[PDB]
């Protein structure tokens, strides 16, 4: 509930996708 | 000198894709797409670009503080750092920024309303010899910066997306006398009896004859004077220059073969003397940086039709088939009178065309599939139809009974012209053939895409 | 400063998912 | 609402003028109800007689019923020409 706060919030969810399978899990597993 | 409002400009960016130059405008459809894309205007000595889809209008230009100001809730000259609204001047719908994706950067195509911070965009000079402020001056090189987007107009490598790289933009100022002629327009080759082209049910209607009643009233006799000039192609015209004549209801360009014969040849057949024309004042400057001057009146008119690569005068010899042929002297007939159509009969024209198009490629793209199984055209567009079926359901949409009953019998008018100008041409008798042939299975081919069978058909 | 450079690394280049688990290997 | 009714009816299309003899018994008691100080009585009085219609849209089932009429000589026009 903000001014164009949230068109910052939309620019760092598509110009980098989520994929995040790659970080969450598999990182810390030795 | 400075643009306004109500100014009718072209954008334009230009790339040189191995060492050829493209001064490329951009240019979006309506009706059925929405969508932008690039028009060639640099080959304009050899392939004719269009130009009804890719002049606009700038609507207005505000502060950037009263443009949210509203969203919370004569003519100006602009200035560097307003934002404004461009609509165009065909489809009348706002150019705007989507939301789709053909990496980050968003398409860029037309959009019907215009509330929302999506069809608002600040202009923004690209050298050190101008900065903010000042007043915009003609033939600059600028750069677009969507409100929402906050992205710029960019030209990538042919998407052209709203990304966050820079691209140039030329403007070029077209149009600003009423009862005078305007370079771009529409209008009736009046006799004293108009110009006519064949009906339907085909010859491909490349003759040209002079025929007479209500024929000239319907869609047939409708020509297009496609000026050559692409700065100030929408002056006044004046006696002298050249000018190709455009068929409206089928897009063939009149291209004079007097050697061979009078043809409406197809679109790249158009060179710059095969096809030009000029207006003589008897029958035997150089260039207007503006608008121009007053020069012909429309019922105060005789006009004498000449060729550039030949020279002579069409008249005809003695159904109504009259045919004209270029005669060296011809006879006192060839003082043709004018008169101008209007603003929902040039409407309904283009919307014609712009489908037929389409129809056929659904009619011989769904007859490949006539055959037991090519498989191989991928020429039979889904989603390109099933949106411009929706445009034409609204285009014919019924007025509403909450109405003032000055305004119902206004858009009861108009709705009985376009139910008009859609028979003459056959396209009730165009639609029944595609159901026709949709009415082979019950529910077809590779039933992944074509799934939306029933709801075309309905 | 949230503002920025945000504002700037958009006009600046730095999938992503090849990237981050062939790292492992290398 | 009267004079509304004569102007909606007049701004659609029938190609035509149907006879209508309602029009020609109210555009008719519409007219006929229109030595210096007289002549300046009976002049203020006749201003105010067509202030009753003219503040009523009825100078304009006038100038409609004359352009629907395309051409027509008929009964029709000759009793909305008394009316202007």
């Amino acid at each position: 509930a903000k001014g164009e706060a949230i068109r910052i919030r939309s620019i760092l969810r598509s110009l980098i996708p989520l994929g995040d399978l790659v970080g969450v899990i598999s990182i810390a597993f030795q | 000198q400075f643009l306004r409002t109500d100014d009718e400009v072209v954008l334009q960016c230009t790339a040189t894709i191995h060492k050829e130059q493209q001064k490329l405008c951009l240019a979006a459809e309506g009706f059925g797409n929405r969508l932008c894309f690039l028009e060639s205007t640099s080959n304009s000595k050899n392939v004719p670009p269009d130009l009804s889809i890719c002049t606009f209008v700038l609507e207005q230009s505000l502060s950037v503080r009263a443009l949210q100001e509203m969203l919370a809730n004569g003519h100006r000259t602009l200035l560097y750092g307003h934002a404004i609204l461009l609509r165009h001047s065909y489809s009348g719908m706002y150019l705007c920024c989507l939301s789709t994706s053909r990496k980050l950067a968003f398409d860029v195509g037309l959009q019907e309303d215009t509330t929302g911070e999506a069809c608002w965009w600040t202009i923004h000079p690209a050298s050190k010899q101008r900065s903010e402020g000042e007043k915009v001056r003609v033939g600059d090189d600028l750069i677009l910066v969507s409100v929402s987007s906050e992205r710029y107009l960019h030209l990538s490598y042919l998407h052209v997306d709203a990304a966050f790289q820079q691209t140039l933009w030329s403007v070029a100022p077209i149009s600003s006398a009423q009862g005078y002629l305007i370079g771009g327009d529409v209008l009736r080759l009046l006799h004293g009896e108009c110009l006519t082209v064949p009906s339907g049910e085909h010859e491909q209607r490349r003759t040209v004859h002079y025929e007479g009643g209500a024929v000239s009233v319907h869609a047939r006799s409708l020509w297009r004077l496609e000026t050559l000039r692409v700065a100030w192609s929408g002056s006044h015209i004046r006696w002298g220059q050249p000018f190709r004549l455009r068929h409206v209801t089928t897009g063939k360009y009149l291209s004079l073969m007097e050697d061979k014969s009078l043809l409406l040849m197809d679109k790249e057949k158009a060179d710059v003397k095969s096809t030009a024309f000029t207006f003589r004042s008897s029958k035997e400057r150089k260039e207007v940086d503006g608008m121009g001057t007053s020069e012909i009146k429309y019922g105060d008119s005789v006009c004498f039709i000449q060729h550039i690569g030949t020279g002579l005068w069409l008249t005809y010899q003695s159904s109504i088939q009259r045919k004209a042929i270029m005669h060296h002297e011809g006879h006192m007939d060839d003082g043709l009178n004018l008169s101008r159509s209007q603003h929902e009969e040039s409407r309904t024209a283009r919307v014609i065309r712009s489908t037929v198009f389409l129809f056929n490629r659904f009619i011989r793209g769904l007859d490949a599939l006539s055959k037991k199984a090519k498989a191989s055209t991928v020429d039979l567009p889904i989603e390109s139809v099933s949106l411009s079926l929706q445009d034409l359901i609204g285009y014919f949409h019924p007025p509403d009974e909450h109405l003032e009953h000055e305004d119902k019998q206004n858009r009861l008018r108009a709705l009985k012209n376009r139910q008009n100008l859609f028979q003459e041409e056959g396209m009730i008798n165009l639609v029944l053939e595609c159901i026709d042939r949709l009415h082979v299975y019950s529910s077809v081919a590779g039933r992944e895409a074509g799934e939306s069978w029933k709801s075309i058909l309905n | 400063n949230a503002n920025v450079v945000v504002r700037l690394l958009i006009r600046r280049p730095e999938g992503l998912l090849a990237a981050m688990e062939e790292a492992i290997k290398i | 609402q009267l004079i509304l009714l004569f102007s909606r009816t007049a701004l659609t299309e029938k190609c035509k003028l149907e006879e209508d003899f309602l029009y020609m018994a109210y555009a008719d008691i519409m007219a006929k109800s229109c030595s210096f100080e007289e002549k300046e009585m009976e002049k203020q009085k006749l201003l105010y007689q067509q202030a009753r219609l003219h503040d009523r849209g009825a100078a304009e089932m006038v100038l409609q019923t004359i352009s629907a009429s395309k051409g027509e000589t008929g009964p029709m026009v000759a009793a909305t020409l008394k009316l202007g």
